[PDB]
């Protein structure tokens, strides 16, 4: 069967939203070389590099969350 | 229906790698 | 015949080396060479090939010779 | 500005020595590996030639007869098969005691080359008496033939044994 | 039948040769292991 | 061993005793030539063979032969 | 008995084998100004000391090529030395023979192995049948 | 900041001048020709450019110019197999029916009887039957007329000029700097993410918008003429909604994340098309789309310019003992630490890495595409998928042999004692002699247990004793694991249960779960093992472990041996160091290279020769109404495979029929170039077996006669040198070889298949 | 019959023997004597 895909809603804003965030918080104070670049409060103050890559990372995370959930019937 | 030939074999192959750490626990106990 | 006529001695002479290491340092081998094992001479290996190569030639077409007149005749 | 960093190097020259082409390994060198290798009867201590002989041979006796008794070619009768495992093992034991005799023959004249020389150091070849190899080859022998004809006789007897192991023997 | 061992389970004829093997093949050579092992002089 | 020798059409170049990976050779005083001196070959029982001093020698033809004989451990190049 | 440290060096195949403690062996012994990584001669890099080494091999091959092609070439070290050790401990120094190098002429040195005429001129082997003579020893 | 730009304006004047100095790239080469050999060595070092300098920036330049100018050779070449496509094939009439007719694309002028090439093929049309599959790529790209091909074949020359200029441009005009070229980071990131991330994606739009319309109306059956252009796939919405429903809702699905909306046109099917016989195109572009994604994620992970990302250099030095797993820890306390030297500076090293890898696309390709095949009937050709098969597998055996060859180049030439103290590379150096001493016994193992046992055979069945052969009949040796994991892909797909339930079909009908015939022939059954395949899958693992040892010793031992402890200032080739120590010929790592292309060569022959006749006998054939298959040598393989006099009298005398009885006949070419290979193979054998002590000192008396005539040549004619004698013999025995082969196998499937 | 070698000819018994004796007996024992004589000490 075709696995389940569930129409876009709020719960799924909320889901890339807060995969965003929290990987905003952690990849400030985790990866090797933050503010590198141009700069962009309770972070670290991350640079450009840094914001973009955790929101593409907050992306991917997400989407694969949410993808995962809507297969299974929400894990 | 119990297990058959191979999964006996295959569990007597896992089983060495328990009886081989249990030699090397064992030796490094006795130092 | 075709490998002691193509390939020459010193491939052979270094690969024995390794294989003289081997033995040395392996346990439970008591044996041990009389005379030390050396790679074939460079004219030895010619004439050996060149006997492989000629006992070869004249096995071949002597059963194909035989074969086809003697399955097709008395 | 160089470490070459051998303190803490997990494979060690072998015995402290750096240019003897060889390796302290979890093979050469291991508490397991040198217990194994020198209580074999080939180098255990104190072991008379004609002893370390003996062992060996009823050991490799033992085991060559089963090749021929399985994919031989008289494999398809019992009895048969059974005797030529027992010749194989016999010829093949024949020959390499033929082997041993003519190495001691040829190879302790005076001072013998190579690594039995007088000045040679091979912990690994330790038998450095042309008697030591006599003594050796002995064993070899007698132990080759017991050993092959142990199998010969458990084989021949495999219907007695498998009652035997099965407890068939005990209905009457 | 019922006159002598046997098994319906998978690969019977592993009991025919462990049995002999821990129990009265091995067993000796073990004994004698430890033996050396307790006897070694310092 | 092998056997090395000198000929007098030898210019004392010390070509053959640079290019000699056993040191066989060696420049002994001399008067035949310009350069006042010629090549010896005193310690042939190292010389492995591998004419890397026929290689060397510019005279044409060679100042220095060397003729492959009996086979000894040293001759033949074994380590073991 | 010959004095210097050995390099620095894990081990390796190349090494020493039976021939070295059964039939002969050499020695090469040099100073060097610095501690420096050079190349050992059957494979592997080795770390040379600060003040005199001293390193075991196989073949004299080995001595003449360390201490030409690397030791003068490239470190600039031109006091090293080439013994031959029999198993026995007899130890005699062989390069350089006489305290020079072979390239270099020096006095007192006979001409060994001449032969006084051009390589065009030796006899046939035909003349010296059964003499036992080869036409380069021919006088 | 650290990335960055930086170019030289005009580094090299564009002039002629150098054209007419022969050999100005050389030192030696440069005050011109005094005998022969100055020719051959002119072409023999044209291209080895760290001989020319010792600048690396100068030396990276012309690899970057010199690449770009081999991008344009193979515009070229592709520019022609289009055009010859477009103008002298049958495409058109194969698109109408590609059951019934051959493809055919080259066409050959009538002047000295060579018409008689010009084949039936069918359509209409007279020709040589072409075997590469480009009719069966262009059906799945949706080309449907020679106008389309047309058009590629002029955009392909185009290319190939801006190629030209290009190279010309950042040689001559602006070239780079060294620290341009070591951007590893940089480099990695862009070849990722955007040439197999951005390329996967963009063949994935090919294939939604204008390669599934086109292929889904011309299995549906409709003609060609009614298939619309692949433009109006894109302006007509309403034409790709019928075919897929899905492009009805547009792009809304893709960016809410309910791309289930999307499987009736990115489908996850596996098996086969029924029609066609090949790849569902659905399935692929859903692989290509998966794929496009996979690479550009991964061309975000190495740090260029703001930061985020790894670093080559802090893996490298951080992979070392105590850091590894607990039984890895034996590479030593440096570990990878400097081998980033090696990358720095090192040409050759990559290059033995990339083309190592080229070697192993290139086998993953032949093995894949005739398992499953990815071409609409390419599956029942079988002249192209043999032909398919058997090119991609010699391609991957020489590619392999380049790497071992430019590894040991790199040892020789590139390698720094001091750059690797006690690391991994230096550490695998010095215990060689444990790698090849354990190869070279290994070697023998297999070659005991998997040749001899061929012998053994051939003896037991002349002695008529079948019982005792190694057979399916006699003592059985079934490859079990193989067979194991064909029944656990199997029943992955439900035809250790159901792992890949998403998958309906089969991934490979190699393995089971059915037969699928297309047009009354095989395009993939199960492939059933037995003691035969047992046999000689340990014949390929045999002659690939020899094949390694030949190169892995010239690699290790190429800066010197116990032997000739200086092999490195030797030189990578080099033919002897003279008939002391009781002979070193062939010692150099260029003579283990020369070695190690005969023995891919006879690897890569016993390759090809089970394919051929294992798919003849067990895959291909033709299915009647009832279903019941007879294939095309009837099953030979189990049971005259087991003997090489099988090998010799059912598979080499029985399939040459077609080549050695092809003359008076449209095949009669591939029986001229199956006696051309054997001429050649022979004439090698001089090359190989003789010495250039002998040729010289006869080509000094042809030289007196030219000399008694006053017409003797002022650049003195000269032997060939050692070791370019055994290049020329290595090279017209591969060439002939190859070449017979390449008569025998495509001779018998232009007839038969 | 033809389900074993025989020979029609006199004394036919001497390769049943022979054939062992001179290729798989006695070429062992002559290797042996030949190794001992090529490496007997001067
Ligand atoms: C003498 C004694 C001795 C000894 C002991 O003591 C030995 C030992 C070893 C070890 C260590 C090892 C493992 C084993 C196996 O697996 O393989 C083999 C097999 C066999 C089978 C071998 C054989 C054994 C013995 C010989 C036995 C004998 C017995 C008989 C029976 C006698 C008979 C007599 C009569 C009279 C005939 C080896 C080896 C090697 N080899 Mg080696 N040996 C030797 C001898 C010899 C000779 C002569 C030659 C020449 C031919 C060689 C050769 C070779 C090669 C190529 C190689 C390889 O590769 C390998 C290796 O390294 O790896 C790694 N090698 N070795
Ligand atoms: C996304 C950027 C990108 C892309 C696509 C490439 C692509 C390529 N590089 Mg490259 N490179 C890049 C960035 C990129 N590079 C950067 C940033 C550096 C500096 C670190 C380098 C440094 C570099 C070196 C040093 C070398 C290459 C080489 C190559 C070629 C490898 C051969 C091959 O696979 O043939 C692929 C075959 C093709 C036909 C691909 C198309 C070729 C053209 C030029 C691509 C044009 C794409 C462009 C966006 C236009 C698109 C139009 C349309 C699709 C919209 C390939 C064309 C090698 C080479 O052969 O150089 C000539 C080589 O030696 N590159
Ligand atoms: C990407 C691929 C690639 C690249 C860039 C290089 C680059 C290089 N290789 Mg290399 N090589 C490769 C693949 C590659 N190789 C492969 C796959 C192999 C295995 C066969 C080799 C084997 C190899 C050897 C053994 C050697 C090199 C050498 C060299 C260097 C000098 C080039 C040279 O001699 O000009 C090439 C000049 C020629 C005259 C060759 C042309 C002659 C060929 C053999 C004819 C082929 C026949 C034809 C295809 C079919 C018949 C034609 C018809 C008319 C009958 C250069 C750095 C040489 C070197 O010194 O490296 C430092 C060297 O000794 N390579
Ligand atoms: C934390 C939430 C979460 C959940 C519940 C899932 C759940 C799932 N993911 Mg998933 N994934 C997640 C996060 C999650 N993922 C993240 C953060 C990423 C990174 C972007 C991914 C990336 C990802 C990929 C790339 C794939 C999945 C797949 C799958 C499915 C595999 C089915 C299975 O049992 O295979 C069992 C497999 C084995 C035992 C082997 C499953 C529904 C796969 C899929 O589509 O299957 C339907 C697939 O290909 N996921
Ligand atoms: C601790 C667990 C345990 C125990 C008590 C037993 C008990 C028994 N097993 Mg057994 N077995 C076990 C685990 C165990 N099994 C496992 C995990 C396997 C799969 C590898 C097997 C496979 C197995 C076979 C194939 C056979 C038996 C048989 C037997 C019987 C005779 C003894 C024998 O031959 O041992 C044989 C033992 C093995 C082949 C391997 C044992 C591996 C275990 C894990 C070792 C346990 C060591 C222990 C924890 C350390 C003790 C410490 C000390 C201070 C006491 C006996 C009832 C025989 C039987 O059925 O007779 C009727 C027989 O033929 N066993
Ligand atoms: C995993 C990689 C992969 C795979 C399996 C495929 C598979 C396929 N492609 Mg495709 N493709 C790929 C990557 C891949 N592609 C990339 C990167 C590009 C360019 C950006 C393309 C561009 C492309 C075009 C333009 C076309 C295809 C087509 C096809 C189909 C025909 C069969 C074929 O090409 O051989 C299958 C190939 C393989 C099995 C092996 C090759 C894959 C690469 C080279 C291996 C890389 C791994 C390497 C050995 C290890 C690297 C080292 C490691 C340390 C990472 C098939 C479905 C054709 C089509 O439409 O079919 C209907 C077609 O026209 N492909
Ligand atoms: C990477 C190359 C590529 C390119 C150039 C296009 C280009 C296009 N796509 Mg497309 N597409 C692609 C990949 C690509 N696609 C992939 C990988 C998918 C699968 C997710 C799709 C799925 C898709 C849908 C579902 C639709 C388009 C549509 C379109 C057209 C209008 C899109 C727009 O402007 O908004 C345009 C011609 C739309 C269109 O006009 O249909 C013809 C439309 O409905 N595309
Ligand atoms: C058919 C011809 C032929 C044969 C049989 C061999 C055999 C061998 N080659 Mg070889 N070679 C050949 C042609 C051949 N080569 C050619 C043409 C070339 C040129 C490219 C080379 C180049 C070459 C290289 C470069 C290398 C080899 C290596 C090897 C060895 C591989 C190990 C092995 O298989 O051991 C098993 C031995 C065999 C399978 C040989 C056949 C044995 C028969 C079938 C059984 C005999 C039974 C019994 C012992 C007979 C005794 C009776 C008594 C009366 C004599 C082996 C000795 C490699 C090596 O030495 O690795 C260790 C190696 O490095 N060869
Ligand atoms: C050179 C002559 C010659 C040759 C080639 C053969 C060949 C053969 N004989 Mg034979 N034979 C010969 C003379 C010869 N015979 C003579 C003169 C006699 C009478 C004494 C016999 C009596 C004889 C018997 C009784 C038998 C054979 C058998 C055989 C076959 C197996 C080999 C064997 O068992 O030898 C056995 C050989 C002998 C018992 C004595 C051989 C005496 C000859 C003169 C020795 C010649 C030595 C030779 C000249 C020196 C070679 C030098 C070297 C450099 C090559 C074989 C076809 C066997 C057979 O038929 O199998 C089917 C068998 O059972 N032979
Ligand atoms: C290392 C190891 C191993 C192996 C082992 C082996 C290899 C074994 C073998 C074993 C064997 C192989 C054994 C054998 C034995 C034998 C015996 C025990 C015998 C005895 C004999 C006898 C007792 C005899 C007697 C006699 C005589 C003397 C004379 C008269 C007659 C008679 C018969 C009485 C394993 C893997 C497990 C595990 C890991 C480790
Ligand atoms: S035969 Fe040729 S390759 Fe061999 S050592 Fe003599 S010159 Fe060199
Ligand atoms: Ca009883």
């Amino acid at each position: 069967t075709v696995p389940n895909t569930i129409s876009w809603s709020p719960q799924v804003a909320l889901i890339i939203s807060a995969s965003s965030l929290l990987i905003l918080l952690i990849a400030s104070r985790s990866i090797k070389y933050p503010q590198v670049g141009a700069k962009l409060p309770v972070l670290g103050s991350p640079s450009v590099g840094t914001f973009v890559a955790s929101m593409a990372f907050g992306h991917v995370v997400g989407a694969g969350i949410v993808l995962g959930l809507s297969n299974l019937g929400w894990l | 229906m119990n297990i058959s030939d191979t999964q006996v074999f295959v569990a007597l192959v896992v089983a060495l790698l328990p009886g081989l750490l249990a030699f090397r626990l064992a030796t490094e106990l006795y130092k | 015949s075709f490998m002691f006529l193509i390939t020459w001695r010193g491939y052979w002479q270094e690969l024995i080396e390794t294989l003289v290491w081997a033995h040395e340092k392996t346990p439970l081998s008591f044996g041990y060479w009389r005379d030390k094992p050396v790679a074939l001479s460079i004219v030895q290996a010619r004439l050996v090939g060149l006997t492989h190569f000629t006992v070869g030639y004249i096995a071949t077409y002597g059963a194909f010779l035989i074969a086809s007149t003697a399955g097709k005749f008395g | 500005k160089l470490n070459y960093r051998l303190d803490t190097d997990p494979v060690q020259p072998y015995k402290g020595d750096p240019f003897n082409s060889n390796f302290s390994t979890a093979i050469t060198d291991s508490p397991l590996a040198r217990a194994f290798i020198n209580n074999l009867p080939a180098y255990r201590k104190g072991l008379t030639p004609f002893m370390r002989g003996l062992e060996i041979g009823m050991a490799h006796g033992y085991f060559l007869v089963g090749p021929e008794v399985v994919v031989g070619p008289l494999r398809e009768t019992a009895h048969g098969a059974n005797l030529s495992g027992l010749i194989t093992a016999i010829y093949i034991a024949v020959s390499a005691c033929l082997g041993i005799s003519i190495f001691a023959i040829t190879t302790f004249q005076g001072d013998p080359r190579g690594a039995y020389g007088s000045t040679s150091k091979d912990s690994l070849r330790p038998l450095r008496n042309r008697d030591e190899w006599y003594q050796l080859n002995g064993g070899i022998f007698l132990g080759a033939m017991g050993g092959a004809v142990f199998a010969y006789l458990l084989l021949e007897n495999f219907d007695a044994l498998d009652s035997i192991l099965r407890g068939g023997v005990n209905v009457n | 039948d019922m006159t002598q061992l046997t098994g319906s389970y998978a690969a019977s004829w592993l009991p025919w040769i462990m049995i002999p093997l821990i129990f009265y093949i091995l067993p000796f050579p073990v004994f004698a292991l430890i033996f050396i092992w307790i006897e070694k002089e310092a | 061993s092998h056997t090395v020798k000198i000929y007098d059409t030898c210019i004392g170049c010390t070509q053959c005793v640079r290019a000699c990976p056993t040191d066989v050779l060696e420049m002994v005083p001399w008067d035949g030539c310009k350069a006042a001196q010629i090549a010896s070959s005193p310690r042939t029982e190292d010389c492995v063979g591998c004419k890397r001093c026929e290689t060397a020698c510019p005279t044409d033809f060679l100042s220095i032969r060397v003729y492959l004989g009996a086979e000894t451990t040293r001759s033949m190049g074994l380590a073991y | 008995t010959l004095e210097g440290q050995t390099p620095i060096f894990g081990g390796g195949t190349g090494g020493l084998l039976t021939k070295a403690e059964r039939e002969e062996k050499y020695v090469i012994t040099w100073t060097s100004p610095k501690e420096q990584v050079f190349e050992m001669p059957t494979g592997g890099s080795a770390i040379m000391r600060q003040g005199k080494n001293k390193l075991e091999i196989a073949r004299k091959e080995y001595g003449i090529a360390l201490g030409g092609q690397q030791l003068r070439a490239k470190f600039k070290i031109n006091d090293y030395k080439i013994y031959r050790v029999y198993p026995n401990g007899e130890t005699q120094m062989i390069h350089p023979a006489d305290g020079v190098f072979p390239e270099k002429v020096n006095q007192g040195r006979p001409k060994v192995r001449y032969v006084d005429r051009n390589i065009g001129s030796n006899p046939s082997p035909a003349k010296l049948k059964f003499s036992g003579v080869q036409p380069y020893d021919a006088p | 900041q650290k990335v960055r730009v930086v170019v030289d304006n005009d580094p090299v004047p564009t002039s002629p001048e150098l054209w007419a100095k022969p050999g100005h790239f050389d030192r030696t080469l440069a005050r011109g020709p005094k005998t022969t050999t100055w020719i051959w060595n002119l072409h023999a070092n044209a291209h080895d450019f760290d001989t020319h300098t010792s600048d690396l920036e100068d030396i990276s330049r012309k690899i970057f110019a010199a690449h770009f100018g081999h991008l344009a050779v193979i515009f070229i070449w592709l520019s022609g197999m289009y055009f010859h496509g477009a103008k002298f094939s049958n495409f058109e009439a194969w698109m109408a029916n590609p059951t019934g007719v051959k493809p055919s694309a080259q066409v050959v002028w009538s002047l000295v009887g060579q018409d008689i090439l010009n084949a039936d093929v069918g359509g209409g049309f007279h020709g040589i039957q072409i075997t590469s599959g480009l009719f069966q790529l262009w059906r799945a790209a949706g080309i449907t007329n020679t106008f389309q091909l047309y058009c590629t074949a002029i955009g392909g020359l185009v290319m190939a000029a801006i190629m030209l200029f290009a190279g010309w441009f950042h040689y001559h005009k602006r070239a780079p700097k060294l620290e341009w070229f070591q951007n590893w980071e940089a480099m990695m990131n862009h070849h990722l993410a955007g040439l197999l991330g951005l390329g996967c994606l963009g063949w994935a739009g090919h294939q939604i918008h204008v390669a599934l319309p086109v292929n889904k109306l011309l299995d549906a059956g409709v003609a060609i003429k009614d298939i619309p252009l692949p433009h109006e796939f894109i302006l007509n919405t309403s034409l790709m909604a019928e075919l897929y429903p899905s492009f009805a809702k547009g792009l809304v699905p893709f960016f809410t994340l309910q791309w289930g909306q999307y499987a009736d046109f990115l489908t996850f099917k596996g098996g086969l098309n029924p029609v066609t016989g090949g790849l569902w195109l659905s399935d692929t572009a859903h692989h290509h789309l998966a794929l496009a994604v996979l690479f550009i994620v991964a061309g975000h992970f190495y740090r260029t310019n703001w930061g985020i990302g790894h670093s080559f250099k802090e893996m490298l030095d951080d992979a070392k003992s105590p850091n590894m797993l607990p039984f890895l820890n034996f590479i030593g306390p440096v570990g990878h630490e400097g081998l980033d030297k090696i990358f720095e500076t090192s040409w050759h090293a990559n290059l033995s890495i990339h083309l190592v890898q080229f070697g192993t696309a290139s086998l993953l390709v032949a093995h894949h595409m005739y398992a499953m095949p990815p071409y609409p009937y390419l599956a029942t050709d079988y002249a192209t998928a043999l032909s398919l098969f058997t090119h991609h597998v010699w391609i991957a055996g020489f590619c392999i042999v380049g790497g071992a060859a430019h590894a040991a180049i790199f040892m020789v030439r590139d390698y720094d004692p001091a750059h690797h103290v006690n690391n991994i590379l230096d550490r695998t150096l010095r215990h060689r002699d444990v790698i090849i001493s354990h190869l070279a016994w290994v070697c023998q193992f297999l070659g005991f247990h998997s040749f001899a046992m061929y012998c053994h055979n051939d003896t037991m069945r002349a002695f008529g004793r079948p019982q005792d052969m190694f057979s399916d009949t006699g003592i059985q040796l079934q490859p079990i694991f193989a067979q194991w994991i064909q029944h656990i892909h199997t029943a992955a797909v439900g035809a250790l249960g159901t792992t890949a339930p998403g998958i309906g079909a089969p991934v490979s009908y190699a393995w089971g779960g059915g037969m699928v015939a297309v047009g009354g022939k095989v395009a993939m059954m199960p492939i059933a093992l037995g003691t035969a395949d047992f046999l000689i899958h340990h014949i390929h693992a045999f002659t690939i472990h020899v094949t390694v040892l030949v190169l892995f010793k010239g690699v290790l031992f190429a800066r010197g041996s116990r032997l000739v402890p200086d092999k490195a200032n030797l030189g990578f080739r080099f033919p002897c160091d003279g008939p002391g120590r009781g002979g070193t010929c062939q010692v150099s790592a260029w003579d283990h290279v020369f070695l190690g292309l005969f023995w891919m060569y006879n690897s890569l022959s016993m390759v090809v020769f089970h394919f051929s006749w294992k798919m003849q006998s067990d895959v291909w054939g033709t299915v009647d109404s009832d279903g019941i298959v007879t294939h095309l040598t009837g099953g030979n393989f189990a049971t005259s495979s087991i003997t090489n006099n099988g090998w010799l009298r059912d598979f080499l005398w029985a399939q040459s029929a077609q080549v050695i009885q092809s003359y008076n006949s449209s095949l009669s070419a591939y029986g001229l170039m199956f006696l051309a290979g054997h001429f050649i193979f022979g004439f090698s054998l001089m090359f190989l077996f003789s010495g250039r002590g002998y040729w010289q000192e006869l080509i000094e008396s042809i030289v007196w006669a030219h000399n008694k005539l006053k017409v003797a040549p002022a650049i003195q004619p000269r032997a060939l040198s050692i070791v370019h004698g055994r290049a020329v013999g290595v090279a017209h025995y591969l060439l002939g070889g190859i070449v017979t082969t390449w008569a025998f196998f495509l001779a018998r499937m232009s007839a038969i298949g």
